[PDB]
């Protein structure tokens, strides 16, 4: 059962076969070997991913799926504040709920159907065998239950220990393994006494079991358009990224331009950052936050492209209670929070952090 | 009697235990209820001042109210709100005055209104509860003014706003009694019904003389709105009452609070407010203890609690500690509130055996003054 | 120290709240923030306005009126507090008054209260 | 009450200095204003900045972040004050240090100062300067 | 024997019999002289607060001034002015913040200048003498701004106008060499040098890092603006003392106020002001008792007494008090004032022997900053 | 002397031979049955009295000579305010220099010199007897010696009991021989706690062995011009009254329209009021004072006119520090000072009261 579902997850993952042109798998844009995430070049860099047809770019970066199986199902807590989901803008419910749609979305994996995802399946006798033996006979047959059973599959293998191993060197030190540096010592006491913790930190109080640096919620922090990514997604540049808003069911104006806050895990070889890559740094990204607290002309300025950040793509709902905290951050908490940021990646991609 | 930080600690630690998640932020104070008490502390003139919102069954402060210079504090019967008149000048006790009056929300405590009073019209005094007054509607806040003379300051709470200055005679303390009308204490000895519009003259009427002019009345006499019942003792323990009911005044029996021989041996009333009256139990409570007699401000260590009706002691209870003021909670089964001064401390008394309860204590500096709300 | 005794006048020490001048003060004895016992201290704002008492002076066995004075437009000075009440009427006989800030044609318009001065105005009668 | 003498922190009352939370308050306990151990007064703005300190659980034997967070726009409370500096750091090390009126962030600009919740918001680690 | 309440009856007594007649008025205070004292109580973060001025000889307070919340007392060496940045709110502790610098003439206790410092721009931290600073003129005060980063602003007395806020870099405390320099104490245990014009980013110099990051430098070293010496002691009672008196750092050598089995037997340095130097006779006084290492802001009750050249112990007194704070007179044979925050009282010590003179007890809330002016 | 030059004094004093046209006396003004002031109706009613001519008028009210001996030399003080002297505006330095002012004054008794008065003092062997007695012989012979010594005995006169007896009510309760009525103790307690003690007390602390109530300051209270006394006195429309001032070798500004605050003795029998005798009536006086406390219009109007009080003649150093403050008489008030006034009364002009009650 539970091994069985994730091991055939595991095959799914890396098979081009449940792509239109048989080019692309999950793997391709969830790449293993880069947290998850798409080491390839496209027209806009490493903002956005290719799909299966070889031309079409998203509008929103690929995200890791390391730790993605710790976010609670979506839903609107007692306060108001919706929290979990999958995608950036929660609009998938949970994982399982997910995984079928890059292999029908046609600027990824783009299968006309979930008949003719049953029909590869098909195809492979080793699947025949794998779906049999969890799911029953004639499983592939239906295309209904082929379809969500290789969602469940892909799900279960997403919740393996392989996607969140909690080996970081964060984690050794929380079990005092290990001893953070002084500069990754004060980047924690940063992080945690300032304005980041408000966001990522899974709680409010208390201590969690399994921290991933995201307490799950949206929240607008007041992005600009990735110009070269959003040129490349060819969605126009009338368009506006919504955020949550997004989701199917939430009509209140107050999550236009709210996204989800992304697990801190492995953030230090996941770049580029934010829903839409726009930073290729994770320096930038920590700055960018400045831009609320800092009267200094350099915090109006994106230091990767010389010019000013930008115009929210979304000028309202900003979080600025949250971002609004009186404080700036200096250089050297910068690079105390980058230092501390980076003892978050999994042990697998220390080698990476270069 | 596991304590208040006790049962807290214990609660707290259990969340941890249990992995318990909770949001920091701002509480709301619980609802008001008849065993809310407030105490108003003056501070010895202080240029700034606290009121302590209290919870008198637990004997815990579950709200504060920053204030200015010896403000009114006016508590509306009913719960709905609070408020003050209160004075602030913009370099800490000099430059530009500005009095106003803040109305603030009994459960947030937040301010819903901050209305200016022009020309800087409120009497400054060590604190008379009735020196400002709540109209028994709530809707307008009547404040004294002592100079150039003797006037009444009309704010309209309802539409957050002044009104307007009334002239009054040479009479003093505010005890509301309609929508548009209160009684004053005269110098003559007179008490002086004043009847006002949005505009004219005001109608005042004086009753008669009720007192000689070396019978001293006290500064903190005890006045029921809702029962119309003025209850005012004299130096000595003498108890006026004024049925103020019917809309005008009549005169009660005289009442005694200490007996002959007491008197004989030096009882007298003495503190601040060294009067209070239960509606329900028709009963007053009066601070008293041996004294000379021009020691009337100072504490006293027993409350005689004596039927209105007839005079008859009911209770002689001996405080144990120094109370300057004291006054009951209006629901039944009374607290009687003993305030000390001295102490900085509230103690909170059954007002039925005088037993003490439990004790609120580091209430600020020079805490003075009690009200209750009468919610029943 | 027994406060419900009769007021025991002196005429030895004018911080002390038994200096028989003080009998109906009360607040703070301006001699303790640098005022003395008949000027306010520096800063301050000396009242026109006064209340009176008729307080026996134990050096030569006559009453006087002390008309004492507030100084205005500080806050209180929290040094020698004392409230007296020789003679003290309620604040409808607001000349022998004491609970009222008395402050009334002090310069600037200064009206909060600092400490009181005692000064002599007369002899009883 | 031997001042000088070292900080014996117990876990059975919130509203005495000696509680473990409050090992580097300074101030006043929100729960003595009508606040809570981890909840502002009514009428008072909640600052996102804080201070923290690594607070020794004497029940668990367990080190504890405390992330202390001013209540503000009030004058002081003047009730249950209280001042320890267990790991307390000069102003140069501002995130150690409890002299600072810790009330950025609050609402509506709030910088008076009023009283101080002691909450938990990790399991040290550690700190270098204080274990 | 005769205190000043005694001699000051004897007087009146006097005056009376004679019929010696004067007049009611407003004192100015004596000359401002090198025993003049000032007291500040921040009043435990209340919102407004008092300046005790004391004449340290007779013990007598001369007068007093208001402040805000958490303001910074400035006195000018000279005795021709003292001045304040304070902080107030349009209602009490809630509001618009005004923050603001008066100067005050030293006699008359009256301000002479008010201005106001634009965007609030303050530091609000429990009272650091030298978070704000006058420079050696007199002609501009420089206080320091936290958020949303270390800054130090710059105040014309002159002009009586805010010029503009200087950008320095992570960095703390103004140590005022020159006209347009000051130092400040760095994160990275370098002190700052930073020299202002009227335009442009300031000019900022590092010395060499002079202390370890586990090496913990208190927030009130003493600091003689005219002597250029920055005395700043770490919570072992180990002492830096720095020389700026050139206009560039130099170190001179550290020294230790405690023996090591002192230490051992846990004696280390504690309080708030816990340091004073005594420009002319060269001399250190920390405030010091047997203490946990945390403890590092209880009162002592021992100072001990050490040549800043050599590093020996010249006294150590026992004060017979719980003692928050020291400073002392400049003048020669000086005055060793021991404020206890605790006792809200100013003890008067012979700063040789250390026995106690004389006291001055009342001094506010929680009073923790005594200030003298250097007038030789 | 003291005895024979005060009874010398006292025949000067009612002696009409000292005027131009022998119709006036001393006591002609400063009628002894009226506390030693005007009964006379003049042009102005008895706010300003008529010379010995029967055509000229004053420009101010005669005062009562009870108490003036109580009132100290004009000089300035350390604190820079003048004080003492004779006159409403303190121009003459005491009692002595003032005496013979009235009888060289062509709009008083209008002798034309001190030799004209010398001669009729020498028509007089009274006199001759009297003033040789004192002064020596030959005395009345030399006229500025004779003015000197006729001025000197006027003065003697005035400095005797019978100007000063302090017997009046206020007198005999302080010795503890009565006591007020309760409406005069109650005058006298606003008295001394309202602003009249800053000005009708002789000390500002401490207590007065002769009180005469007044400090002997001069005072700008923001009086109008009294319209029919100023025409009365033919000075002109664009006259303006600069009280101390217009002493000689007064030059500051700041002294422009202060007078002498009077004694308040005998207040109740020497109406009107004020150094133009611009009021009446007792309680008028009283009132002006609310002109700068009260917010009341009433307060504005002067009630024997129903008019406002006017602008002052002199809108320049008035005495607004002790006049505004704060607080307004109430009619009570006002009814208990005029009864505190009224105990002020020497025990001989008693039954004036009456008819001002
Ligand atoms: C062509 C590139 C590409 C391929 C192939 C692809 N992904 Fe994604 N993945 C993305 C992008 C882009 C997003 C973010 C999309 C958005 O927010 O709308 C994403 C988001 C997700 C998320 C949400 C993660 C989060 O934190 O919100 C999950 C889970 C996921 N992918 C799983 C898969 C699985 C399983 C497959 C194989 C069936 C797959 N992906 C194939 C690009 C791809
Ligand atoms: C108000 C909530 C909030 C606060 C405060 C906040 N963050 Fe974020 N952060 C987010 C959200 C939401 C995103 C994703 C935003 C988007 O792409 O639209 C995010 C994105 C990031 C990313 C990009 C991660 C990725 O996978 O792309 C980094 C790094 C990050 N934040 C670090 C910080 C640090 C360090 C602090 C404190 C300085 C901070 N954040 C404060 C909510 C917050
Ligand atoms: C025509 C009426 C008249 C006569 C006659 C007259 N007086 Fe006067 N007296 C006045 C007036 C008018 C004043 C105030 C004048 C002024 O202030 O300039 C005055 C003022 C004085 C004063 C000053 C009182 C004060 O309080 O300032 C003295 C003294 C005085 N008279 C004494 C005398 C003596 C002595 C005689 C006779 C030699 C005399 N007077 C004759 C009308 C007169
Ligand atoms: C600022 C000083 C000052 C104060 C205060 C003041 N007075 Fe006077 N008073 C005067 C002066 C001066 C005069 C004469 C004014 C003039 O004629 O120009 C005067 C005149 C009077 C007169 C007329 C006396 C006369 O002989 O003509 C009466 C009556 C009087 N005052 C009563 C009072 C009373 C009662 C008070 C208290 C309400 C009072 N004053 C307060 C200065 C003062
Ligand atoms: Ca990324
Ligand atoms: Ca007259
Ligand atoms: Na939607
Ligand atoms: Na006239
Ligand atoms: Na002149």
């Amino acid at each position: 059962a539970d091994d069985a579902l994730a091991a055939l997850g595991a095959q799914l993952f890396v098979d081009p076969a449940l792509s239109r042109n048989a080019t692309q798998s999950c793997a391709t844009c969830h790449d293993p070997a880069r947290a998850f995430t798409d080491p390839r070049e496209g027209k806009a860099g490493l903002a956005v991913s290719v799909g299966d047809d070889g031309q079409s770019h998203g509008d929103r970066n690929t995200p890791t799926l390391g730790y993605a199986a710790l976010v609670p199902a979506f839903h609107r807590d007692a306060n108001g504040k919706y929290k979990g989901g999958q995608f950036w803008d929660g609009r998938a419910d949970d994982l399982k709920q997910q995984a079928g749609q890059p292999m029908l979305n046609p600027v990824q994996m783009a299968m006309p159907d979930r008949a003719a995802v049953a029909a590869r399946l098909r195809d492979d006798p080793a699947y025949r065998t794998g779906f049999e033996a969890l799911f029953g006979k004639g499983v592939l047959d239906d295309p209904e239950r082929a379809f969500d059973a290789a969602a469940e599959a892909l799900a279960a293998y997403q919740a393996t220990g392989e996607f969140s191993p909690f080996d970081s060197k964060y984690d050794r030190v929380m079990r005092g393994e290990e001893k953070f540096t002084p500069l990754e010592e004060f980047g924690y006491t940063v992080f945690i006494t300032w304005n980041c913790r408000l966001c990522h930190m899974q709680r409010k109080q208390g201590v969690a079991e399994r921290e991933t640096f995201t307490n799950f919620e949206y929240h607008n922090i007041g992005l600009p358009v990735n110009e070269t990514a959003r040129e490349a997604s060819g969605l126009g540049a009338d368009h506006v990224d919504h955020g949550l808003l997004a989701r199917p069911g939430i009509e209140d104006p107050a999550q236009s331009g709210r996204f989800k806050v992304p697990s801190l895990r492995n953030v230090a070889v996941t770049g580029p950052y934010m829903h839409n890559g726009v930073f290729t740094d994770l320096r930038t990204a920590i700055l960018f936050y400045n831009k609320y607290t800092s009267r200094r002309p350099e915090a109006k300025i994106n230091p990767e492209t010389g010019a000013p950040w930008g115009e929210p793509e979304v000028a309202r709902n900003l979080s600025l209670a949250e971002l609004q905290s009186g404080l700036m951050l200096d250089d050297g908490r910068v690079d105390a929070l980058v230092a501390f940021l980076e003892t978050l990646t999994d042990r697998r991609y220390e080698p990476l952090l270069e | 009697q596991e304590t208040q930080g006790q049962a807290a600690a214990r609660a707290a630690a259990a969340d941890l235990a249990a992995g318990q998640d909770d949001e920091p932020r701002i509480l709301e104070a619980p609802a008001p209820d008849a065993r809310r008490v407030y105490v108003n502390d003056p501070a010895h003139f202080a240029a700034v001042t606290q009121q302590f919102v209290i919870d008198g069954e637990a004997g815990r402060v579950i709200g504060m109210i920053d204030g200015g210079f010896l403000p009114n504090p006016v508590v509306a019967d009913d719960g709905s709100f609070i408020a003050h008149a209160s004075t602030v000048f913009s370099r800490i006790a000099r430059g530009e005055r500005t009095d106003y009056v803040e109305v603030f929300d009994p459960v947030t405590l937040l301010p819903t209104a901050d209305i200016e009073l022009p020309d800087a019209p409120r009497f400054l005094v060590g604190t008379y509860p009735w020196m400002t007054s709540l109209t028994p509607d709530g809707k307008t806040l009547l404040f004294y003014q002592f100079s150039p003379a003797p006037a009444v300051g009309v704010v309209d709470l309802e539409g957050k706003a002044f009104k307007r200055m009334l002239d009054v005679p040479d009479c003093y303390h505010i005890f509301p009694t309609a929508p548009d009308t209160f009684f004053m204490h005269c110098r003559d000895g007179s008490l002086a019904k004043v009847a006002f519009g949005t505009e004219g003259t005001p109608e005042i009427t004086h009753t008669e003389v009720f007192h000689p002019e070396d019978e001293f009345l006290i500064n903190h006499p005890a006045y029921s709105q809702k029962a119309g019942r003025l209850v005012w003792p004299t130096y000595t323990g003498k108890i006026h009452q004024i049925d103020l009911s019917s809309g005008d005044a009549k005169f009660l029996p005289a009442v005694e609070a200490l007996t002959e021989a007491e008197r004989a041996d030096g009882w007298r009333p003495g503190g601040w407010q060294q009067v209070a009256y239960h509606r329900a139990l028709d009963r007053i409570y009066l601070l008293v203890d041996q004294r000379d007699e021009w020691r009337h401000k100072t504490a006293s260590r027993f409350v005689v609690v004596l039927d209105a009706k007839t005079g008859e002691r009911l209770a002689k209870f001996e405080m144990g500690h120094e109370i300057d003021s004291i006054n009951v909670s209006q629901d039944e089964k009374p607290l009687l509130y003993a305030l000390s001064t001295g102490d900085k401390t509230l103690y909170i008394h059954d007002a039925e055996s005088g037993e003490e309860l439990r004790s609120v204590n580091q209430l600020g500096h020079g805490p003075q003054v009690i009200t209750t709300a009468d919610m029943g | 120290t027994d406060p419900r005794a009769k007021w025991v006048p002196q005429d030895n020490d004018i911080q002390a709240c038994d200096y028989w001048r003080h009998c109906s003060i009360d607040g703070n004895i301006c001699d303790c923030s640098g005022g003395s016992l008949t000027n306010c201290p520096p800063g301050t704002k000396l009242a026109t306005a006064s209340w009176v008492a008729s307080c026996y002076n134990p050096t030569d066995g006559q009453s006087y009126l002390i008309a004492y004075r507030d100084c205005c437009g500080y806050n209180v000075s929290g040094r020698c507090p004392c409230l007296n009440t020789e003679g003290e009427l309620p604040v409808y006989r607001p000349e022998f008054a004491n609970d009222i800030i008395w402050c009334f044609g002090a310069e600037d318009d200064a009206m909060t209260y600092h400490c009181t001065i005692s000064p002599i105005v007369g002899k009883a009668s």
